[PDB]
């Protein structure tokens, strides 16, 4: 069909004046060359109803040719201890234990320890195929000597599993114990549960070295070319504190390793403390500590999470900052991706005479253009406009690779392209997004730049990137003079970023804020900052920026307008220790700081605004300038068929819309499709729908702040889809444009 | 500034008004246009083994939900056989019911006239 | 019409052999005598359809004539802090400062901290009048001075209020001073708030001994008689932090003191600090410290919200046990009530020769019949019986008072009776449910036991004790011997109560538990023991019993099956610093017990099983009887008309279910009115109904556990009201019965 | 300087006073260290004739009441020089296996407590500012430092 | 013995070398308090005449490179004393408003950092019993103490 040959990233989403951008570019197989031109991104929606696809283009530096080739991507979390020494092969005897927790036991061939060859089978592993526990070594002849489970394992329950390699008596062993209690594992104690075995196996064969790196849920697929293991059989659940003993280990002593203690401490040879580090900051970091004391260090690898529930987990304390000895698992899934640690192909140093806009690296490979969006930004301490556009690349980020096709696999017949194929048929290349879930049923809680994000090309709701280029071919359409911000520097940069705008306006759904872009608005607004919010649901969920990768965002979700929810002791992030979960039960909600917040959502189609009392104040005379009082605001548009609908934001003095707020107008016609969300629901009941509720409802409201400040808000998505409407005539862009025109000038906001 | 809580109201509240206006002309056109749904919940107020009417679970779900949902409770002593409609100390209707289903649906009539009372 | 003219309460909910309980009885005026004897309750529910109601009387020392009289309630929360030698009524300079979030500032006359006479105008009163704070003094000749602020308060806005006498000047001060950050009040920082004054006036009297205690959250109603101060102006809403100094503040003072620095530690005359006293077990006491070195102690009467959110709470830490210095407030309502501190009228010792079972004492006044309810248990350590049952008391406690028609002023329009009119036309002698808010708009958290609960009473879904009372007619009618203990003994005694007996049967609403209550039953269905869930919706809740104050209960609501939900950083419990919310976030669901656990709620009827494939199973041939395998397993009953219905619990094994539980039947026809509970939802998307989710249905189920042990699940209120119908005669019986015959054999239950 | 755990036990049933005294050195905390051959643990018994009456005081740790409290005030006579570590009173008589329990720091019967006096409860970040003693059972008898005890002691 | 905030950046696009020397003197970290009127901060500027070349070694804190690594190992010469507290390399040309809130403990662009050391990760409640150096950046630039320097020091 029409295959897409041709892929590509940024190392980062945003660069200002005088400093490098990389891109990194995968071709299907390694021949030919490719083309690549930078672009000026102005309106990205080819529907052609509207005003159709529009970019110019910049005579640079970065054009030519380079040499399309293929790049491997690691997929999976694992975390790899390096021993170049062999210290982690023993001669003699040694032995591994474990705590177990896994969440698809019958997937296949799951290794969980390995210092591991799988070309040549030397080393020894400790994995789970067939259904059972499986200790192995080999030599690296073909020859092998396995030991395996009697009692198979069940389904997200807590097993101690030792596997025992003995020279003297020639002899593997392998003592499974189950180690359920009241909390942490699937089913609790009433049940009559026998899966605890003690099984052994003659050896052959000696552990010869394999030439890799011990790895913890995978094998090392060969030996290490240039230093680098790759990892193949992954593991689908949490390993809780393993350690490699030099020493045989009987039966009583597994049995005093089963209850949480450190036999034969001089006896070591690694012991990996997943809870080392967690301090009242949570675990910013992907190191893994050697408790023992020999010096083998590991390194998480495509983040899997830390601050997970442990074997000896009861609900006693559920923030585990506070109790770090009941925390110390990583959860280790199989498709995971923080990087896909391509290598460079060609680097971009931003020039002086280059205004801020959106950018994009456009490739041509055979058949196929492939955009590299990225943001220019300002010079560092300057503003060349009065206007400030804050690109939502948080939420970028949350749709990042979001794939339909494979939630059929774990409304309104969604409409797919050749760019959704490929995230379907390459899952290993792209990864997968927080509205999506993992293959054991946990959702995404991590997200990344760095990998080719597939619906963020401006071509074909829409991807949230056409969706700001909407307001950015609007801004350009007009003689407005603005420069663009991403959320990233916002978060970087505090409200001193904002400050140097006389207004401030919001890309198109601005969901995922951090909780310093909270603050950075609040400190804004409150003196004498204006601002425009032409979007709903606005500051939905928390979310926090990696420390040590900062192109990694992390969110954990509960109950709300969710994909899935945090399983039950894991509710804080790791990156830092504090909750951060939906902003409204947090007690800093979106009416708290931009007037309005969300209320209801849908699928189907769009509404359009009805005009309130407030609209013939004289007070707002500026707003409802050129528009009759009798009129549909916004009836038409790209995106829905309407301005007021798809998600909605409500006036609400409960929830802290400040006293003075406006109320303009509001949405009606809207279906029993959509509904309220759940976090206003006391009990459920029929009628909690759209059209038989009072709170399906946008609302347009208008408050000033201290200092000449205001702040303008729409209350739904496609209002900016709407602005180009009937060839830029209507009522919406009236309303948008009499608002900026007044925001721009050199006089306080009007009260 | 902001400086006394008295000038300031919850705007919602004209909403509150634009919403139940037309969210009454459209219950009383579907009353008006689907008069057998009056028999069928005299019929069974409850819907035991026979489910309501999407018209009927629409006026429901109308009627069950105002905030004058408040008034009109059934009443009825412990050494009576009888059941009453009390009204917002209540105050207790006149007419008595031998069972429950007609005081019910005698509520349900008298919010269909208080519907029509305000339009 | 009818006017209950007589009312009534125990002191605790269970009495073994050889000890006593008193009853606390109460008329409308002091006039005659009332009439009181002992009855057993059989059957509760007194419909026509069914078998009508049933007591026993029975001769004992109780019956007689006894002089009815009136008893005052107190009524409202507030911190008494007694002073016989009038230490805090000082004779030179005074101040006081306090924190203030006033929630319905506009609702009278409110006093917030004094030491006043309102008999005689004495003393001292900081006040809110007319929506703005009221300083005055008094000097019992009935003329007051009075300073009264500039700005009327908001509402939920914290401010710092500093009331100064200064008899140097013989003036009248009062600073008031907002104090709004980012997370403590209703609206953040970008309003422009102006509602600050530095007011003064002159000081026409001098101060007099009121001769009554300090109160917090109120004001003294006349002087002290027999040591007692009754309050009458009950403030609503937190008060964070007082103190008096013994000198005359200024306005860099006052400022100084709004920033949380205590000003002049040595001219102290006390202050209590609201937050000292948390640790690690919480706050499980209603002690407040004097922080000031005088011991002027104060005392939390009517049970204040402890561990409530401070001024100073930055949204950082959401447990109060952790960073106890930003919970210093305490949220003080009107309509508060935890014990009436009646007279005890009279007293009874339960006999050696008395049959546990349920009992009342009928109270024969002029016309008016009323019931006190109790629980006679079995004698300590002994058990006369092969059958336990649970009367589910903690669940009476959240039903208790329960005021329909008092929702109002906050479906198919709700049958009342006098029990109910009585509670809405005196709302001080009863109190509040869990299913109840304030005035103040936040749900009732805790409920009580010493106070008359009016739908505890036997005659007339229904009331939850008839619908126990339903079970224990059952029993009766066969020949099942049997004793009964309470949730309350359970959770004193734990698994050692319920391993005297084979089969233990639980209530017919059970939904609200303890955290240890699961532990016993965890501990005894494991090892050997058997048991009977005839009901839905079991462990829904968690609940904590008051450590110092046995007859009340806590507890904090969330997003879920809910009439209420907490705010913010108010989610973990003051009895013990633990989180409890519902048990299935905890890791501890209803299926990891039990077997079955919730999933549907609806309000209008019932329906019937069906049964499934495993009924013609040959293991369970032994449930199914008599039964033919075309049958409807109850179609018909007292509550709702059939056997499912009203509440429904399903088969999960993702929640815990064991994996041996053989699923028996299934409920079907429910309307669209049974919505899909909240916690079970990802986006609510339309068709969340019965009829159209596979979730909206009951699931019976059995399985068995070690030592020849088993549970039996029928996922269904209305499962008891179908035992007695058609005399008896009926499926539903039927399958009790046959199941309750196999369980108390000596032989163990079938695998 | 010698840590000793000292129960005392009244039993009505068996007309007896019992005693249970154990020493609990270890490494570091006693004045000499675990290379003694101590032996000076007991469990002695003697006749009770008496019952206890109420001696309308107030508890006290570490002195006796002199007399009955005048105007709400308990004076104190024979004082004490020396760590006490945890009190608690139980409504029940105790045996030799739950005293040796009690020896090892575990609290035993946990519903037959009756006061439960944590002196290291209240200690957070900014030391232990408060002359408060908590009782940690649960049956609200707290207590009051008079004249400045060391808090902060190792127990 | 004075703590100072130094920031060394080249910068190609004038040419031109810069360096931002500040001092962050407080009442607890250096030898004389905040008493003293102190003036030892610069910033100063020169031309840049040559590029930056391959030099063959490795990074050396507290040290420089004698001559190319033969055999893997880099021989240091010119060893320095005393404390240096968290460097970073940026992979960009800051400014003076920007070295001022480094001077602070805020890491500012951390997307442009290449390496960043933290030689406070890694302690836990044993201590921090290892010579492994963290980079904080995550580049997997880590680093290795050398002859034992003094890890748990004062910053």
């Amino acid at each position: 069909m029409k295959d897409i040959a041709i892929r590509g990233y940024c190392d980062r989403p945003s660069v200002a004046t005088g400093e490098t951008i990389r891109f990194y570019v995968s071709a299907n197989e390694t021949r030919g060359t490719f083309d690549a031109e930078l672009v000026r991104l102005i309106h990205g929606d080819s529907n052609p109803a509207g005003p159709g696809y529009k970019e110019e283009a910049i005579k640079s530096d970065l054009e030519g040719q380079y040499p399309a080739r293929f790049q491997r991507t690691q997929f999976g979390s694992y975390v790899e201890v390096a021993d170049p020494d062999a210290g982690l092969q023993p001669d003699g005897a040694f032995s591994v234990h474990l705590f177990l927790w896994s969440t698809t036991p019958s997937r296949g061939r799951q290794g969980i320890a390995s210092r591991w060859n799988d070309e040549r089978q030397s080393g020894w592993n400790l994995a789970i195929e067939d259904g059972r526990v499986v200790f192995t070594i080999g030599d690296g002849s073909g020859a092998t000597s396995s030991v395996v489970s009697d009692r198979p394992l069940f389904q997200q329950i807590w097993y101690s599993i030792t596997g025992v390699y003995d020279p003297e008596k020639k002899q593997l062993r392998l003592y499974q114990k189950s180690v359920v209690n009241r909390t942490n594992s699937r089913f609790g104690l009433v049940v009559p549960l026998d899966s605890d075995c003690a099984v052994s196996a003659d050896a052959t064969v000696k552990a010869a070295d394999s030439e890799t790196s011990l790895l913890i849920a995978g094998l090392g697929e060969a030996a290490a070319q240039d230093g680098r293991t790759w990892c193949i059989a992954h593991y689908n659940g949490k390993v809780d504190a393993p350690k490699i003993y030099g020493c045989a280990l009987g039966q009583d002593d597994a049995e005093k390793l089963s209850r949480g203690e450190i036999v034969r401490p001089i006896s070591r040879l690694a012991h990996w403390d997943f809870s080392a580090g967690i301090g009242l900051n949570g675990i910013p970091t992907d190191h893994v500590v050697d408790a023992s004391g020999y010096g083998h260090h590991g390194r998480c690898m495509n983040q899997p999470s830390r601050g997970s529930t442990g074997w000896n987990w009861d609900g006693h304390e559920e923030n585990f900052i506070h109790c770090p000895e009941q925390y110390g698992a990583l959860w280790f899934h199989e498709d995971c991706l923080d990087d896909c640690r391509w290598e460079k192909d060609f680097e971009f140093t931003v020039p002086e005479g280059l205004k801020s806009d959106f950018y994009a690296v456009k490739i041509r490979y055979e058949d196929t253009e492939d955009y590299i969006p990225f943001f220019v930004l300002p010079p560092r301490g300057t503003a060349t406009a009065p206007i400030l556009v804050i690109a939502s690349t948080l939420s970028y980020l949350a749709y990042a690779n979001e794939q339909i096709m494979h939630k059929a696999d774990i409304g309104h017949t969604p409409v797919l392209n050749e760019n959704d194929v490929e995230l379907h048929k390459n899952l290993s290349y792209y990864g997968l997004s927080t509205y999506d879930g993992h293959i054991d049923g946990r959702g995404v809680q991590y997200t990344s730049w760095r990998r080719p994000i597939m619906n963020l090309r401006p071509k074909h709701s829409i991807w949230e990137l056409p969706a700001d280029l909407h307001l950015i071919d609007w801004l350009n359409h007009n003689g407005f003079e603005y420069d663009v911000a991403t959320e990233h520097d916002l978060n970087d940069q505090g409200a001193e970023l904002l400050r140097r705008y006389k207004v401030v306006l919001t890309g198109s759904h601005p969901a995922y804020q951090t909780w310093a872009n909270a603050d950075a608005w609040e400190d804004y607004l409150a003196d004498g900052g204006r601002g425009m919010y032409l979007a709903a649901n606005g500051m939905y969920w928390i979310v926090e920026v990696h420390p040590e990768k900062p192109w990694v965002m992390e969110v954990r979700k509960e109950l709300g307008v969710t994909a899935w929810e945090a399983p039950p002791g894991e509710y804080h992030y790791s990156t830092n220790g504090r909750r951060g979960g939906r902003f409204r039960g947090r007690a800093r909600a979106t009416q708290k700081i931009w007037g309005t917040g969300m209320s209801s959502f849908g699928f189907d189609h769009s509404g359009y605004f009805v005009q309130m009392p407030d609209s013939q104040d004289e007070r707002v005379a500026w707003i409802m300038e050129g528009i009759d009082p009798e009129e549909r605001i916004g009836d038409g548009g790209l995106v829905g068929g309407g301005a007021g609908g798809y998600e909605l934001d409500r006036y609400d003095l409960a929830l802290g819309t400040p006293p003075n707020t406006l109320l303009l107008a509001s949405s009606v016609e809207h279906s029993v499709v959509y509904t309220v969300i759940p976090d206003d629901k006391a009990f459920p009941h029929p009628g909690m729908n759209g059209g038989e509720h009072p709170f399906v409802r946008a609302d347009i409201t208008y408050f000033s702040t201290a200092n000449g400040g205001g702040m303008f808000a729409t209350s739904s998505i496609s209002w900016l889809g709407s602005l180009s409407w009937n060839d830029y005539d209507n009522n919406v862009s009236k309303m948008t444009k009499n608002v900026l025109n007044q925001f721009i000038k050199d006089e306080p906001a009007p009260r | 500034c902001v400086r006394d809580p008295s000038n300031y109201r919850d705007r919602s509240a004209d909403w509150y008004a634009f919403y139940d206006e037309r969210r009454r002309k459209e219950i009383i056109d579907i009353i008006d246009e689907h008069p057998e749904i009056v028999e069928e919940h005299a019929a069974n107020p409850f819907g035991y083994r026979k489910h309501p009417s999407p018209y009927l679970q629409r006026v429901h779900n109308y009627f069950r939900m105002q905030p004058t949902f408040g008034r009109y409770y059934i009443y009825s002593e412990r050494e009576w056989d009888a059941y009453r409609i009390a009204t917002i100390l209540p105050e207790l209707g006149d007419e008595r019911f031998k069972t429950e289903e007609e005081a019910m649906h005698a509520v349900f009539l008298r919010r269909i006239e208080d519907v029509r009372a305000e339009l």
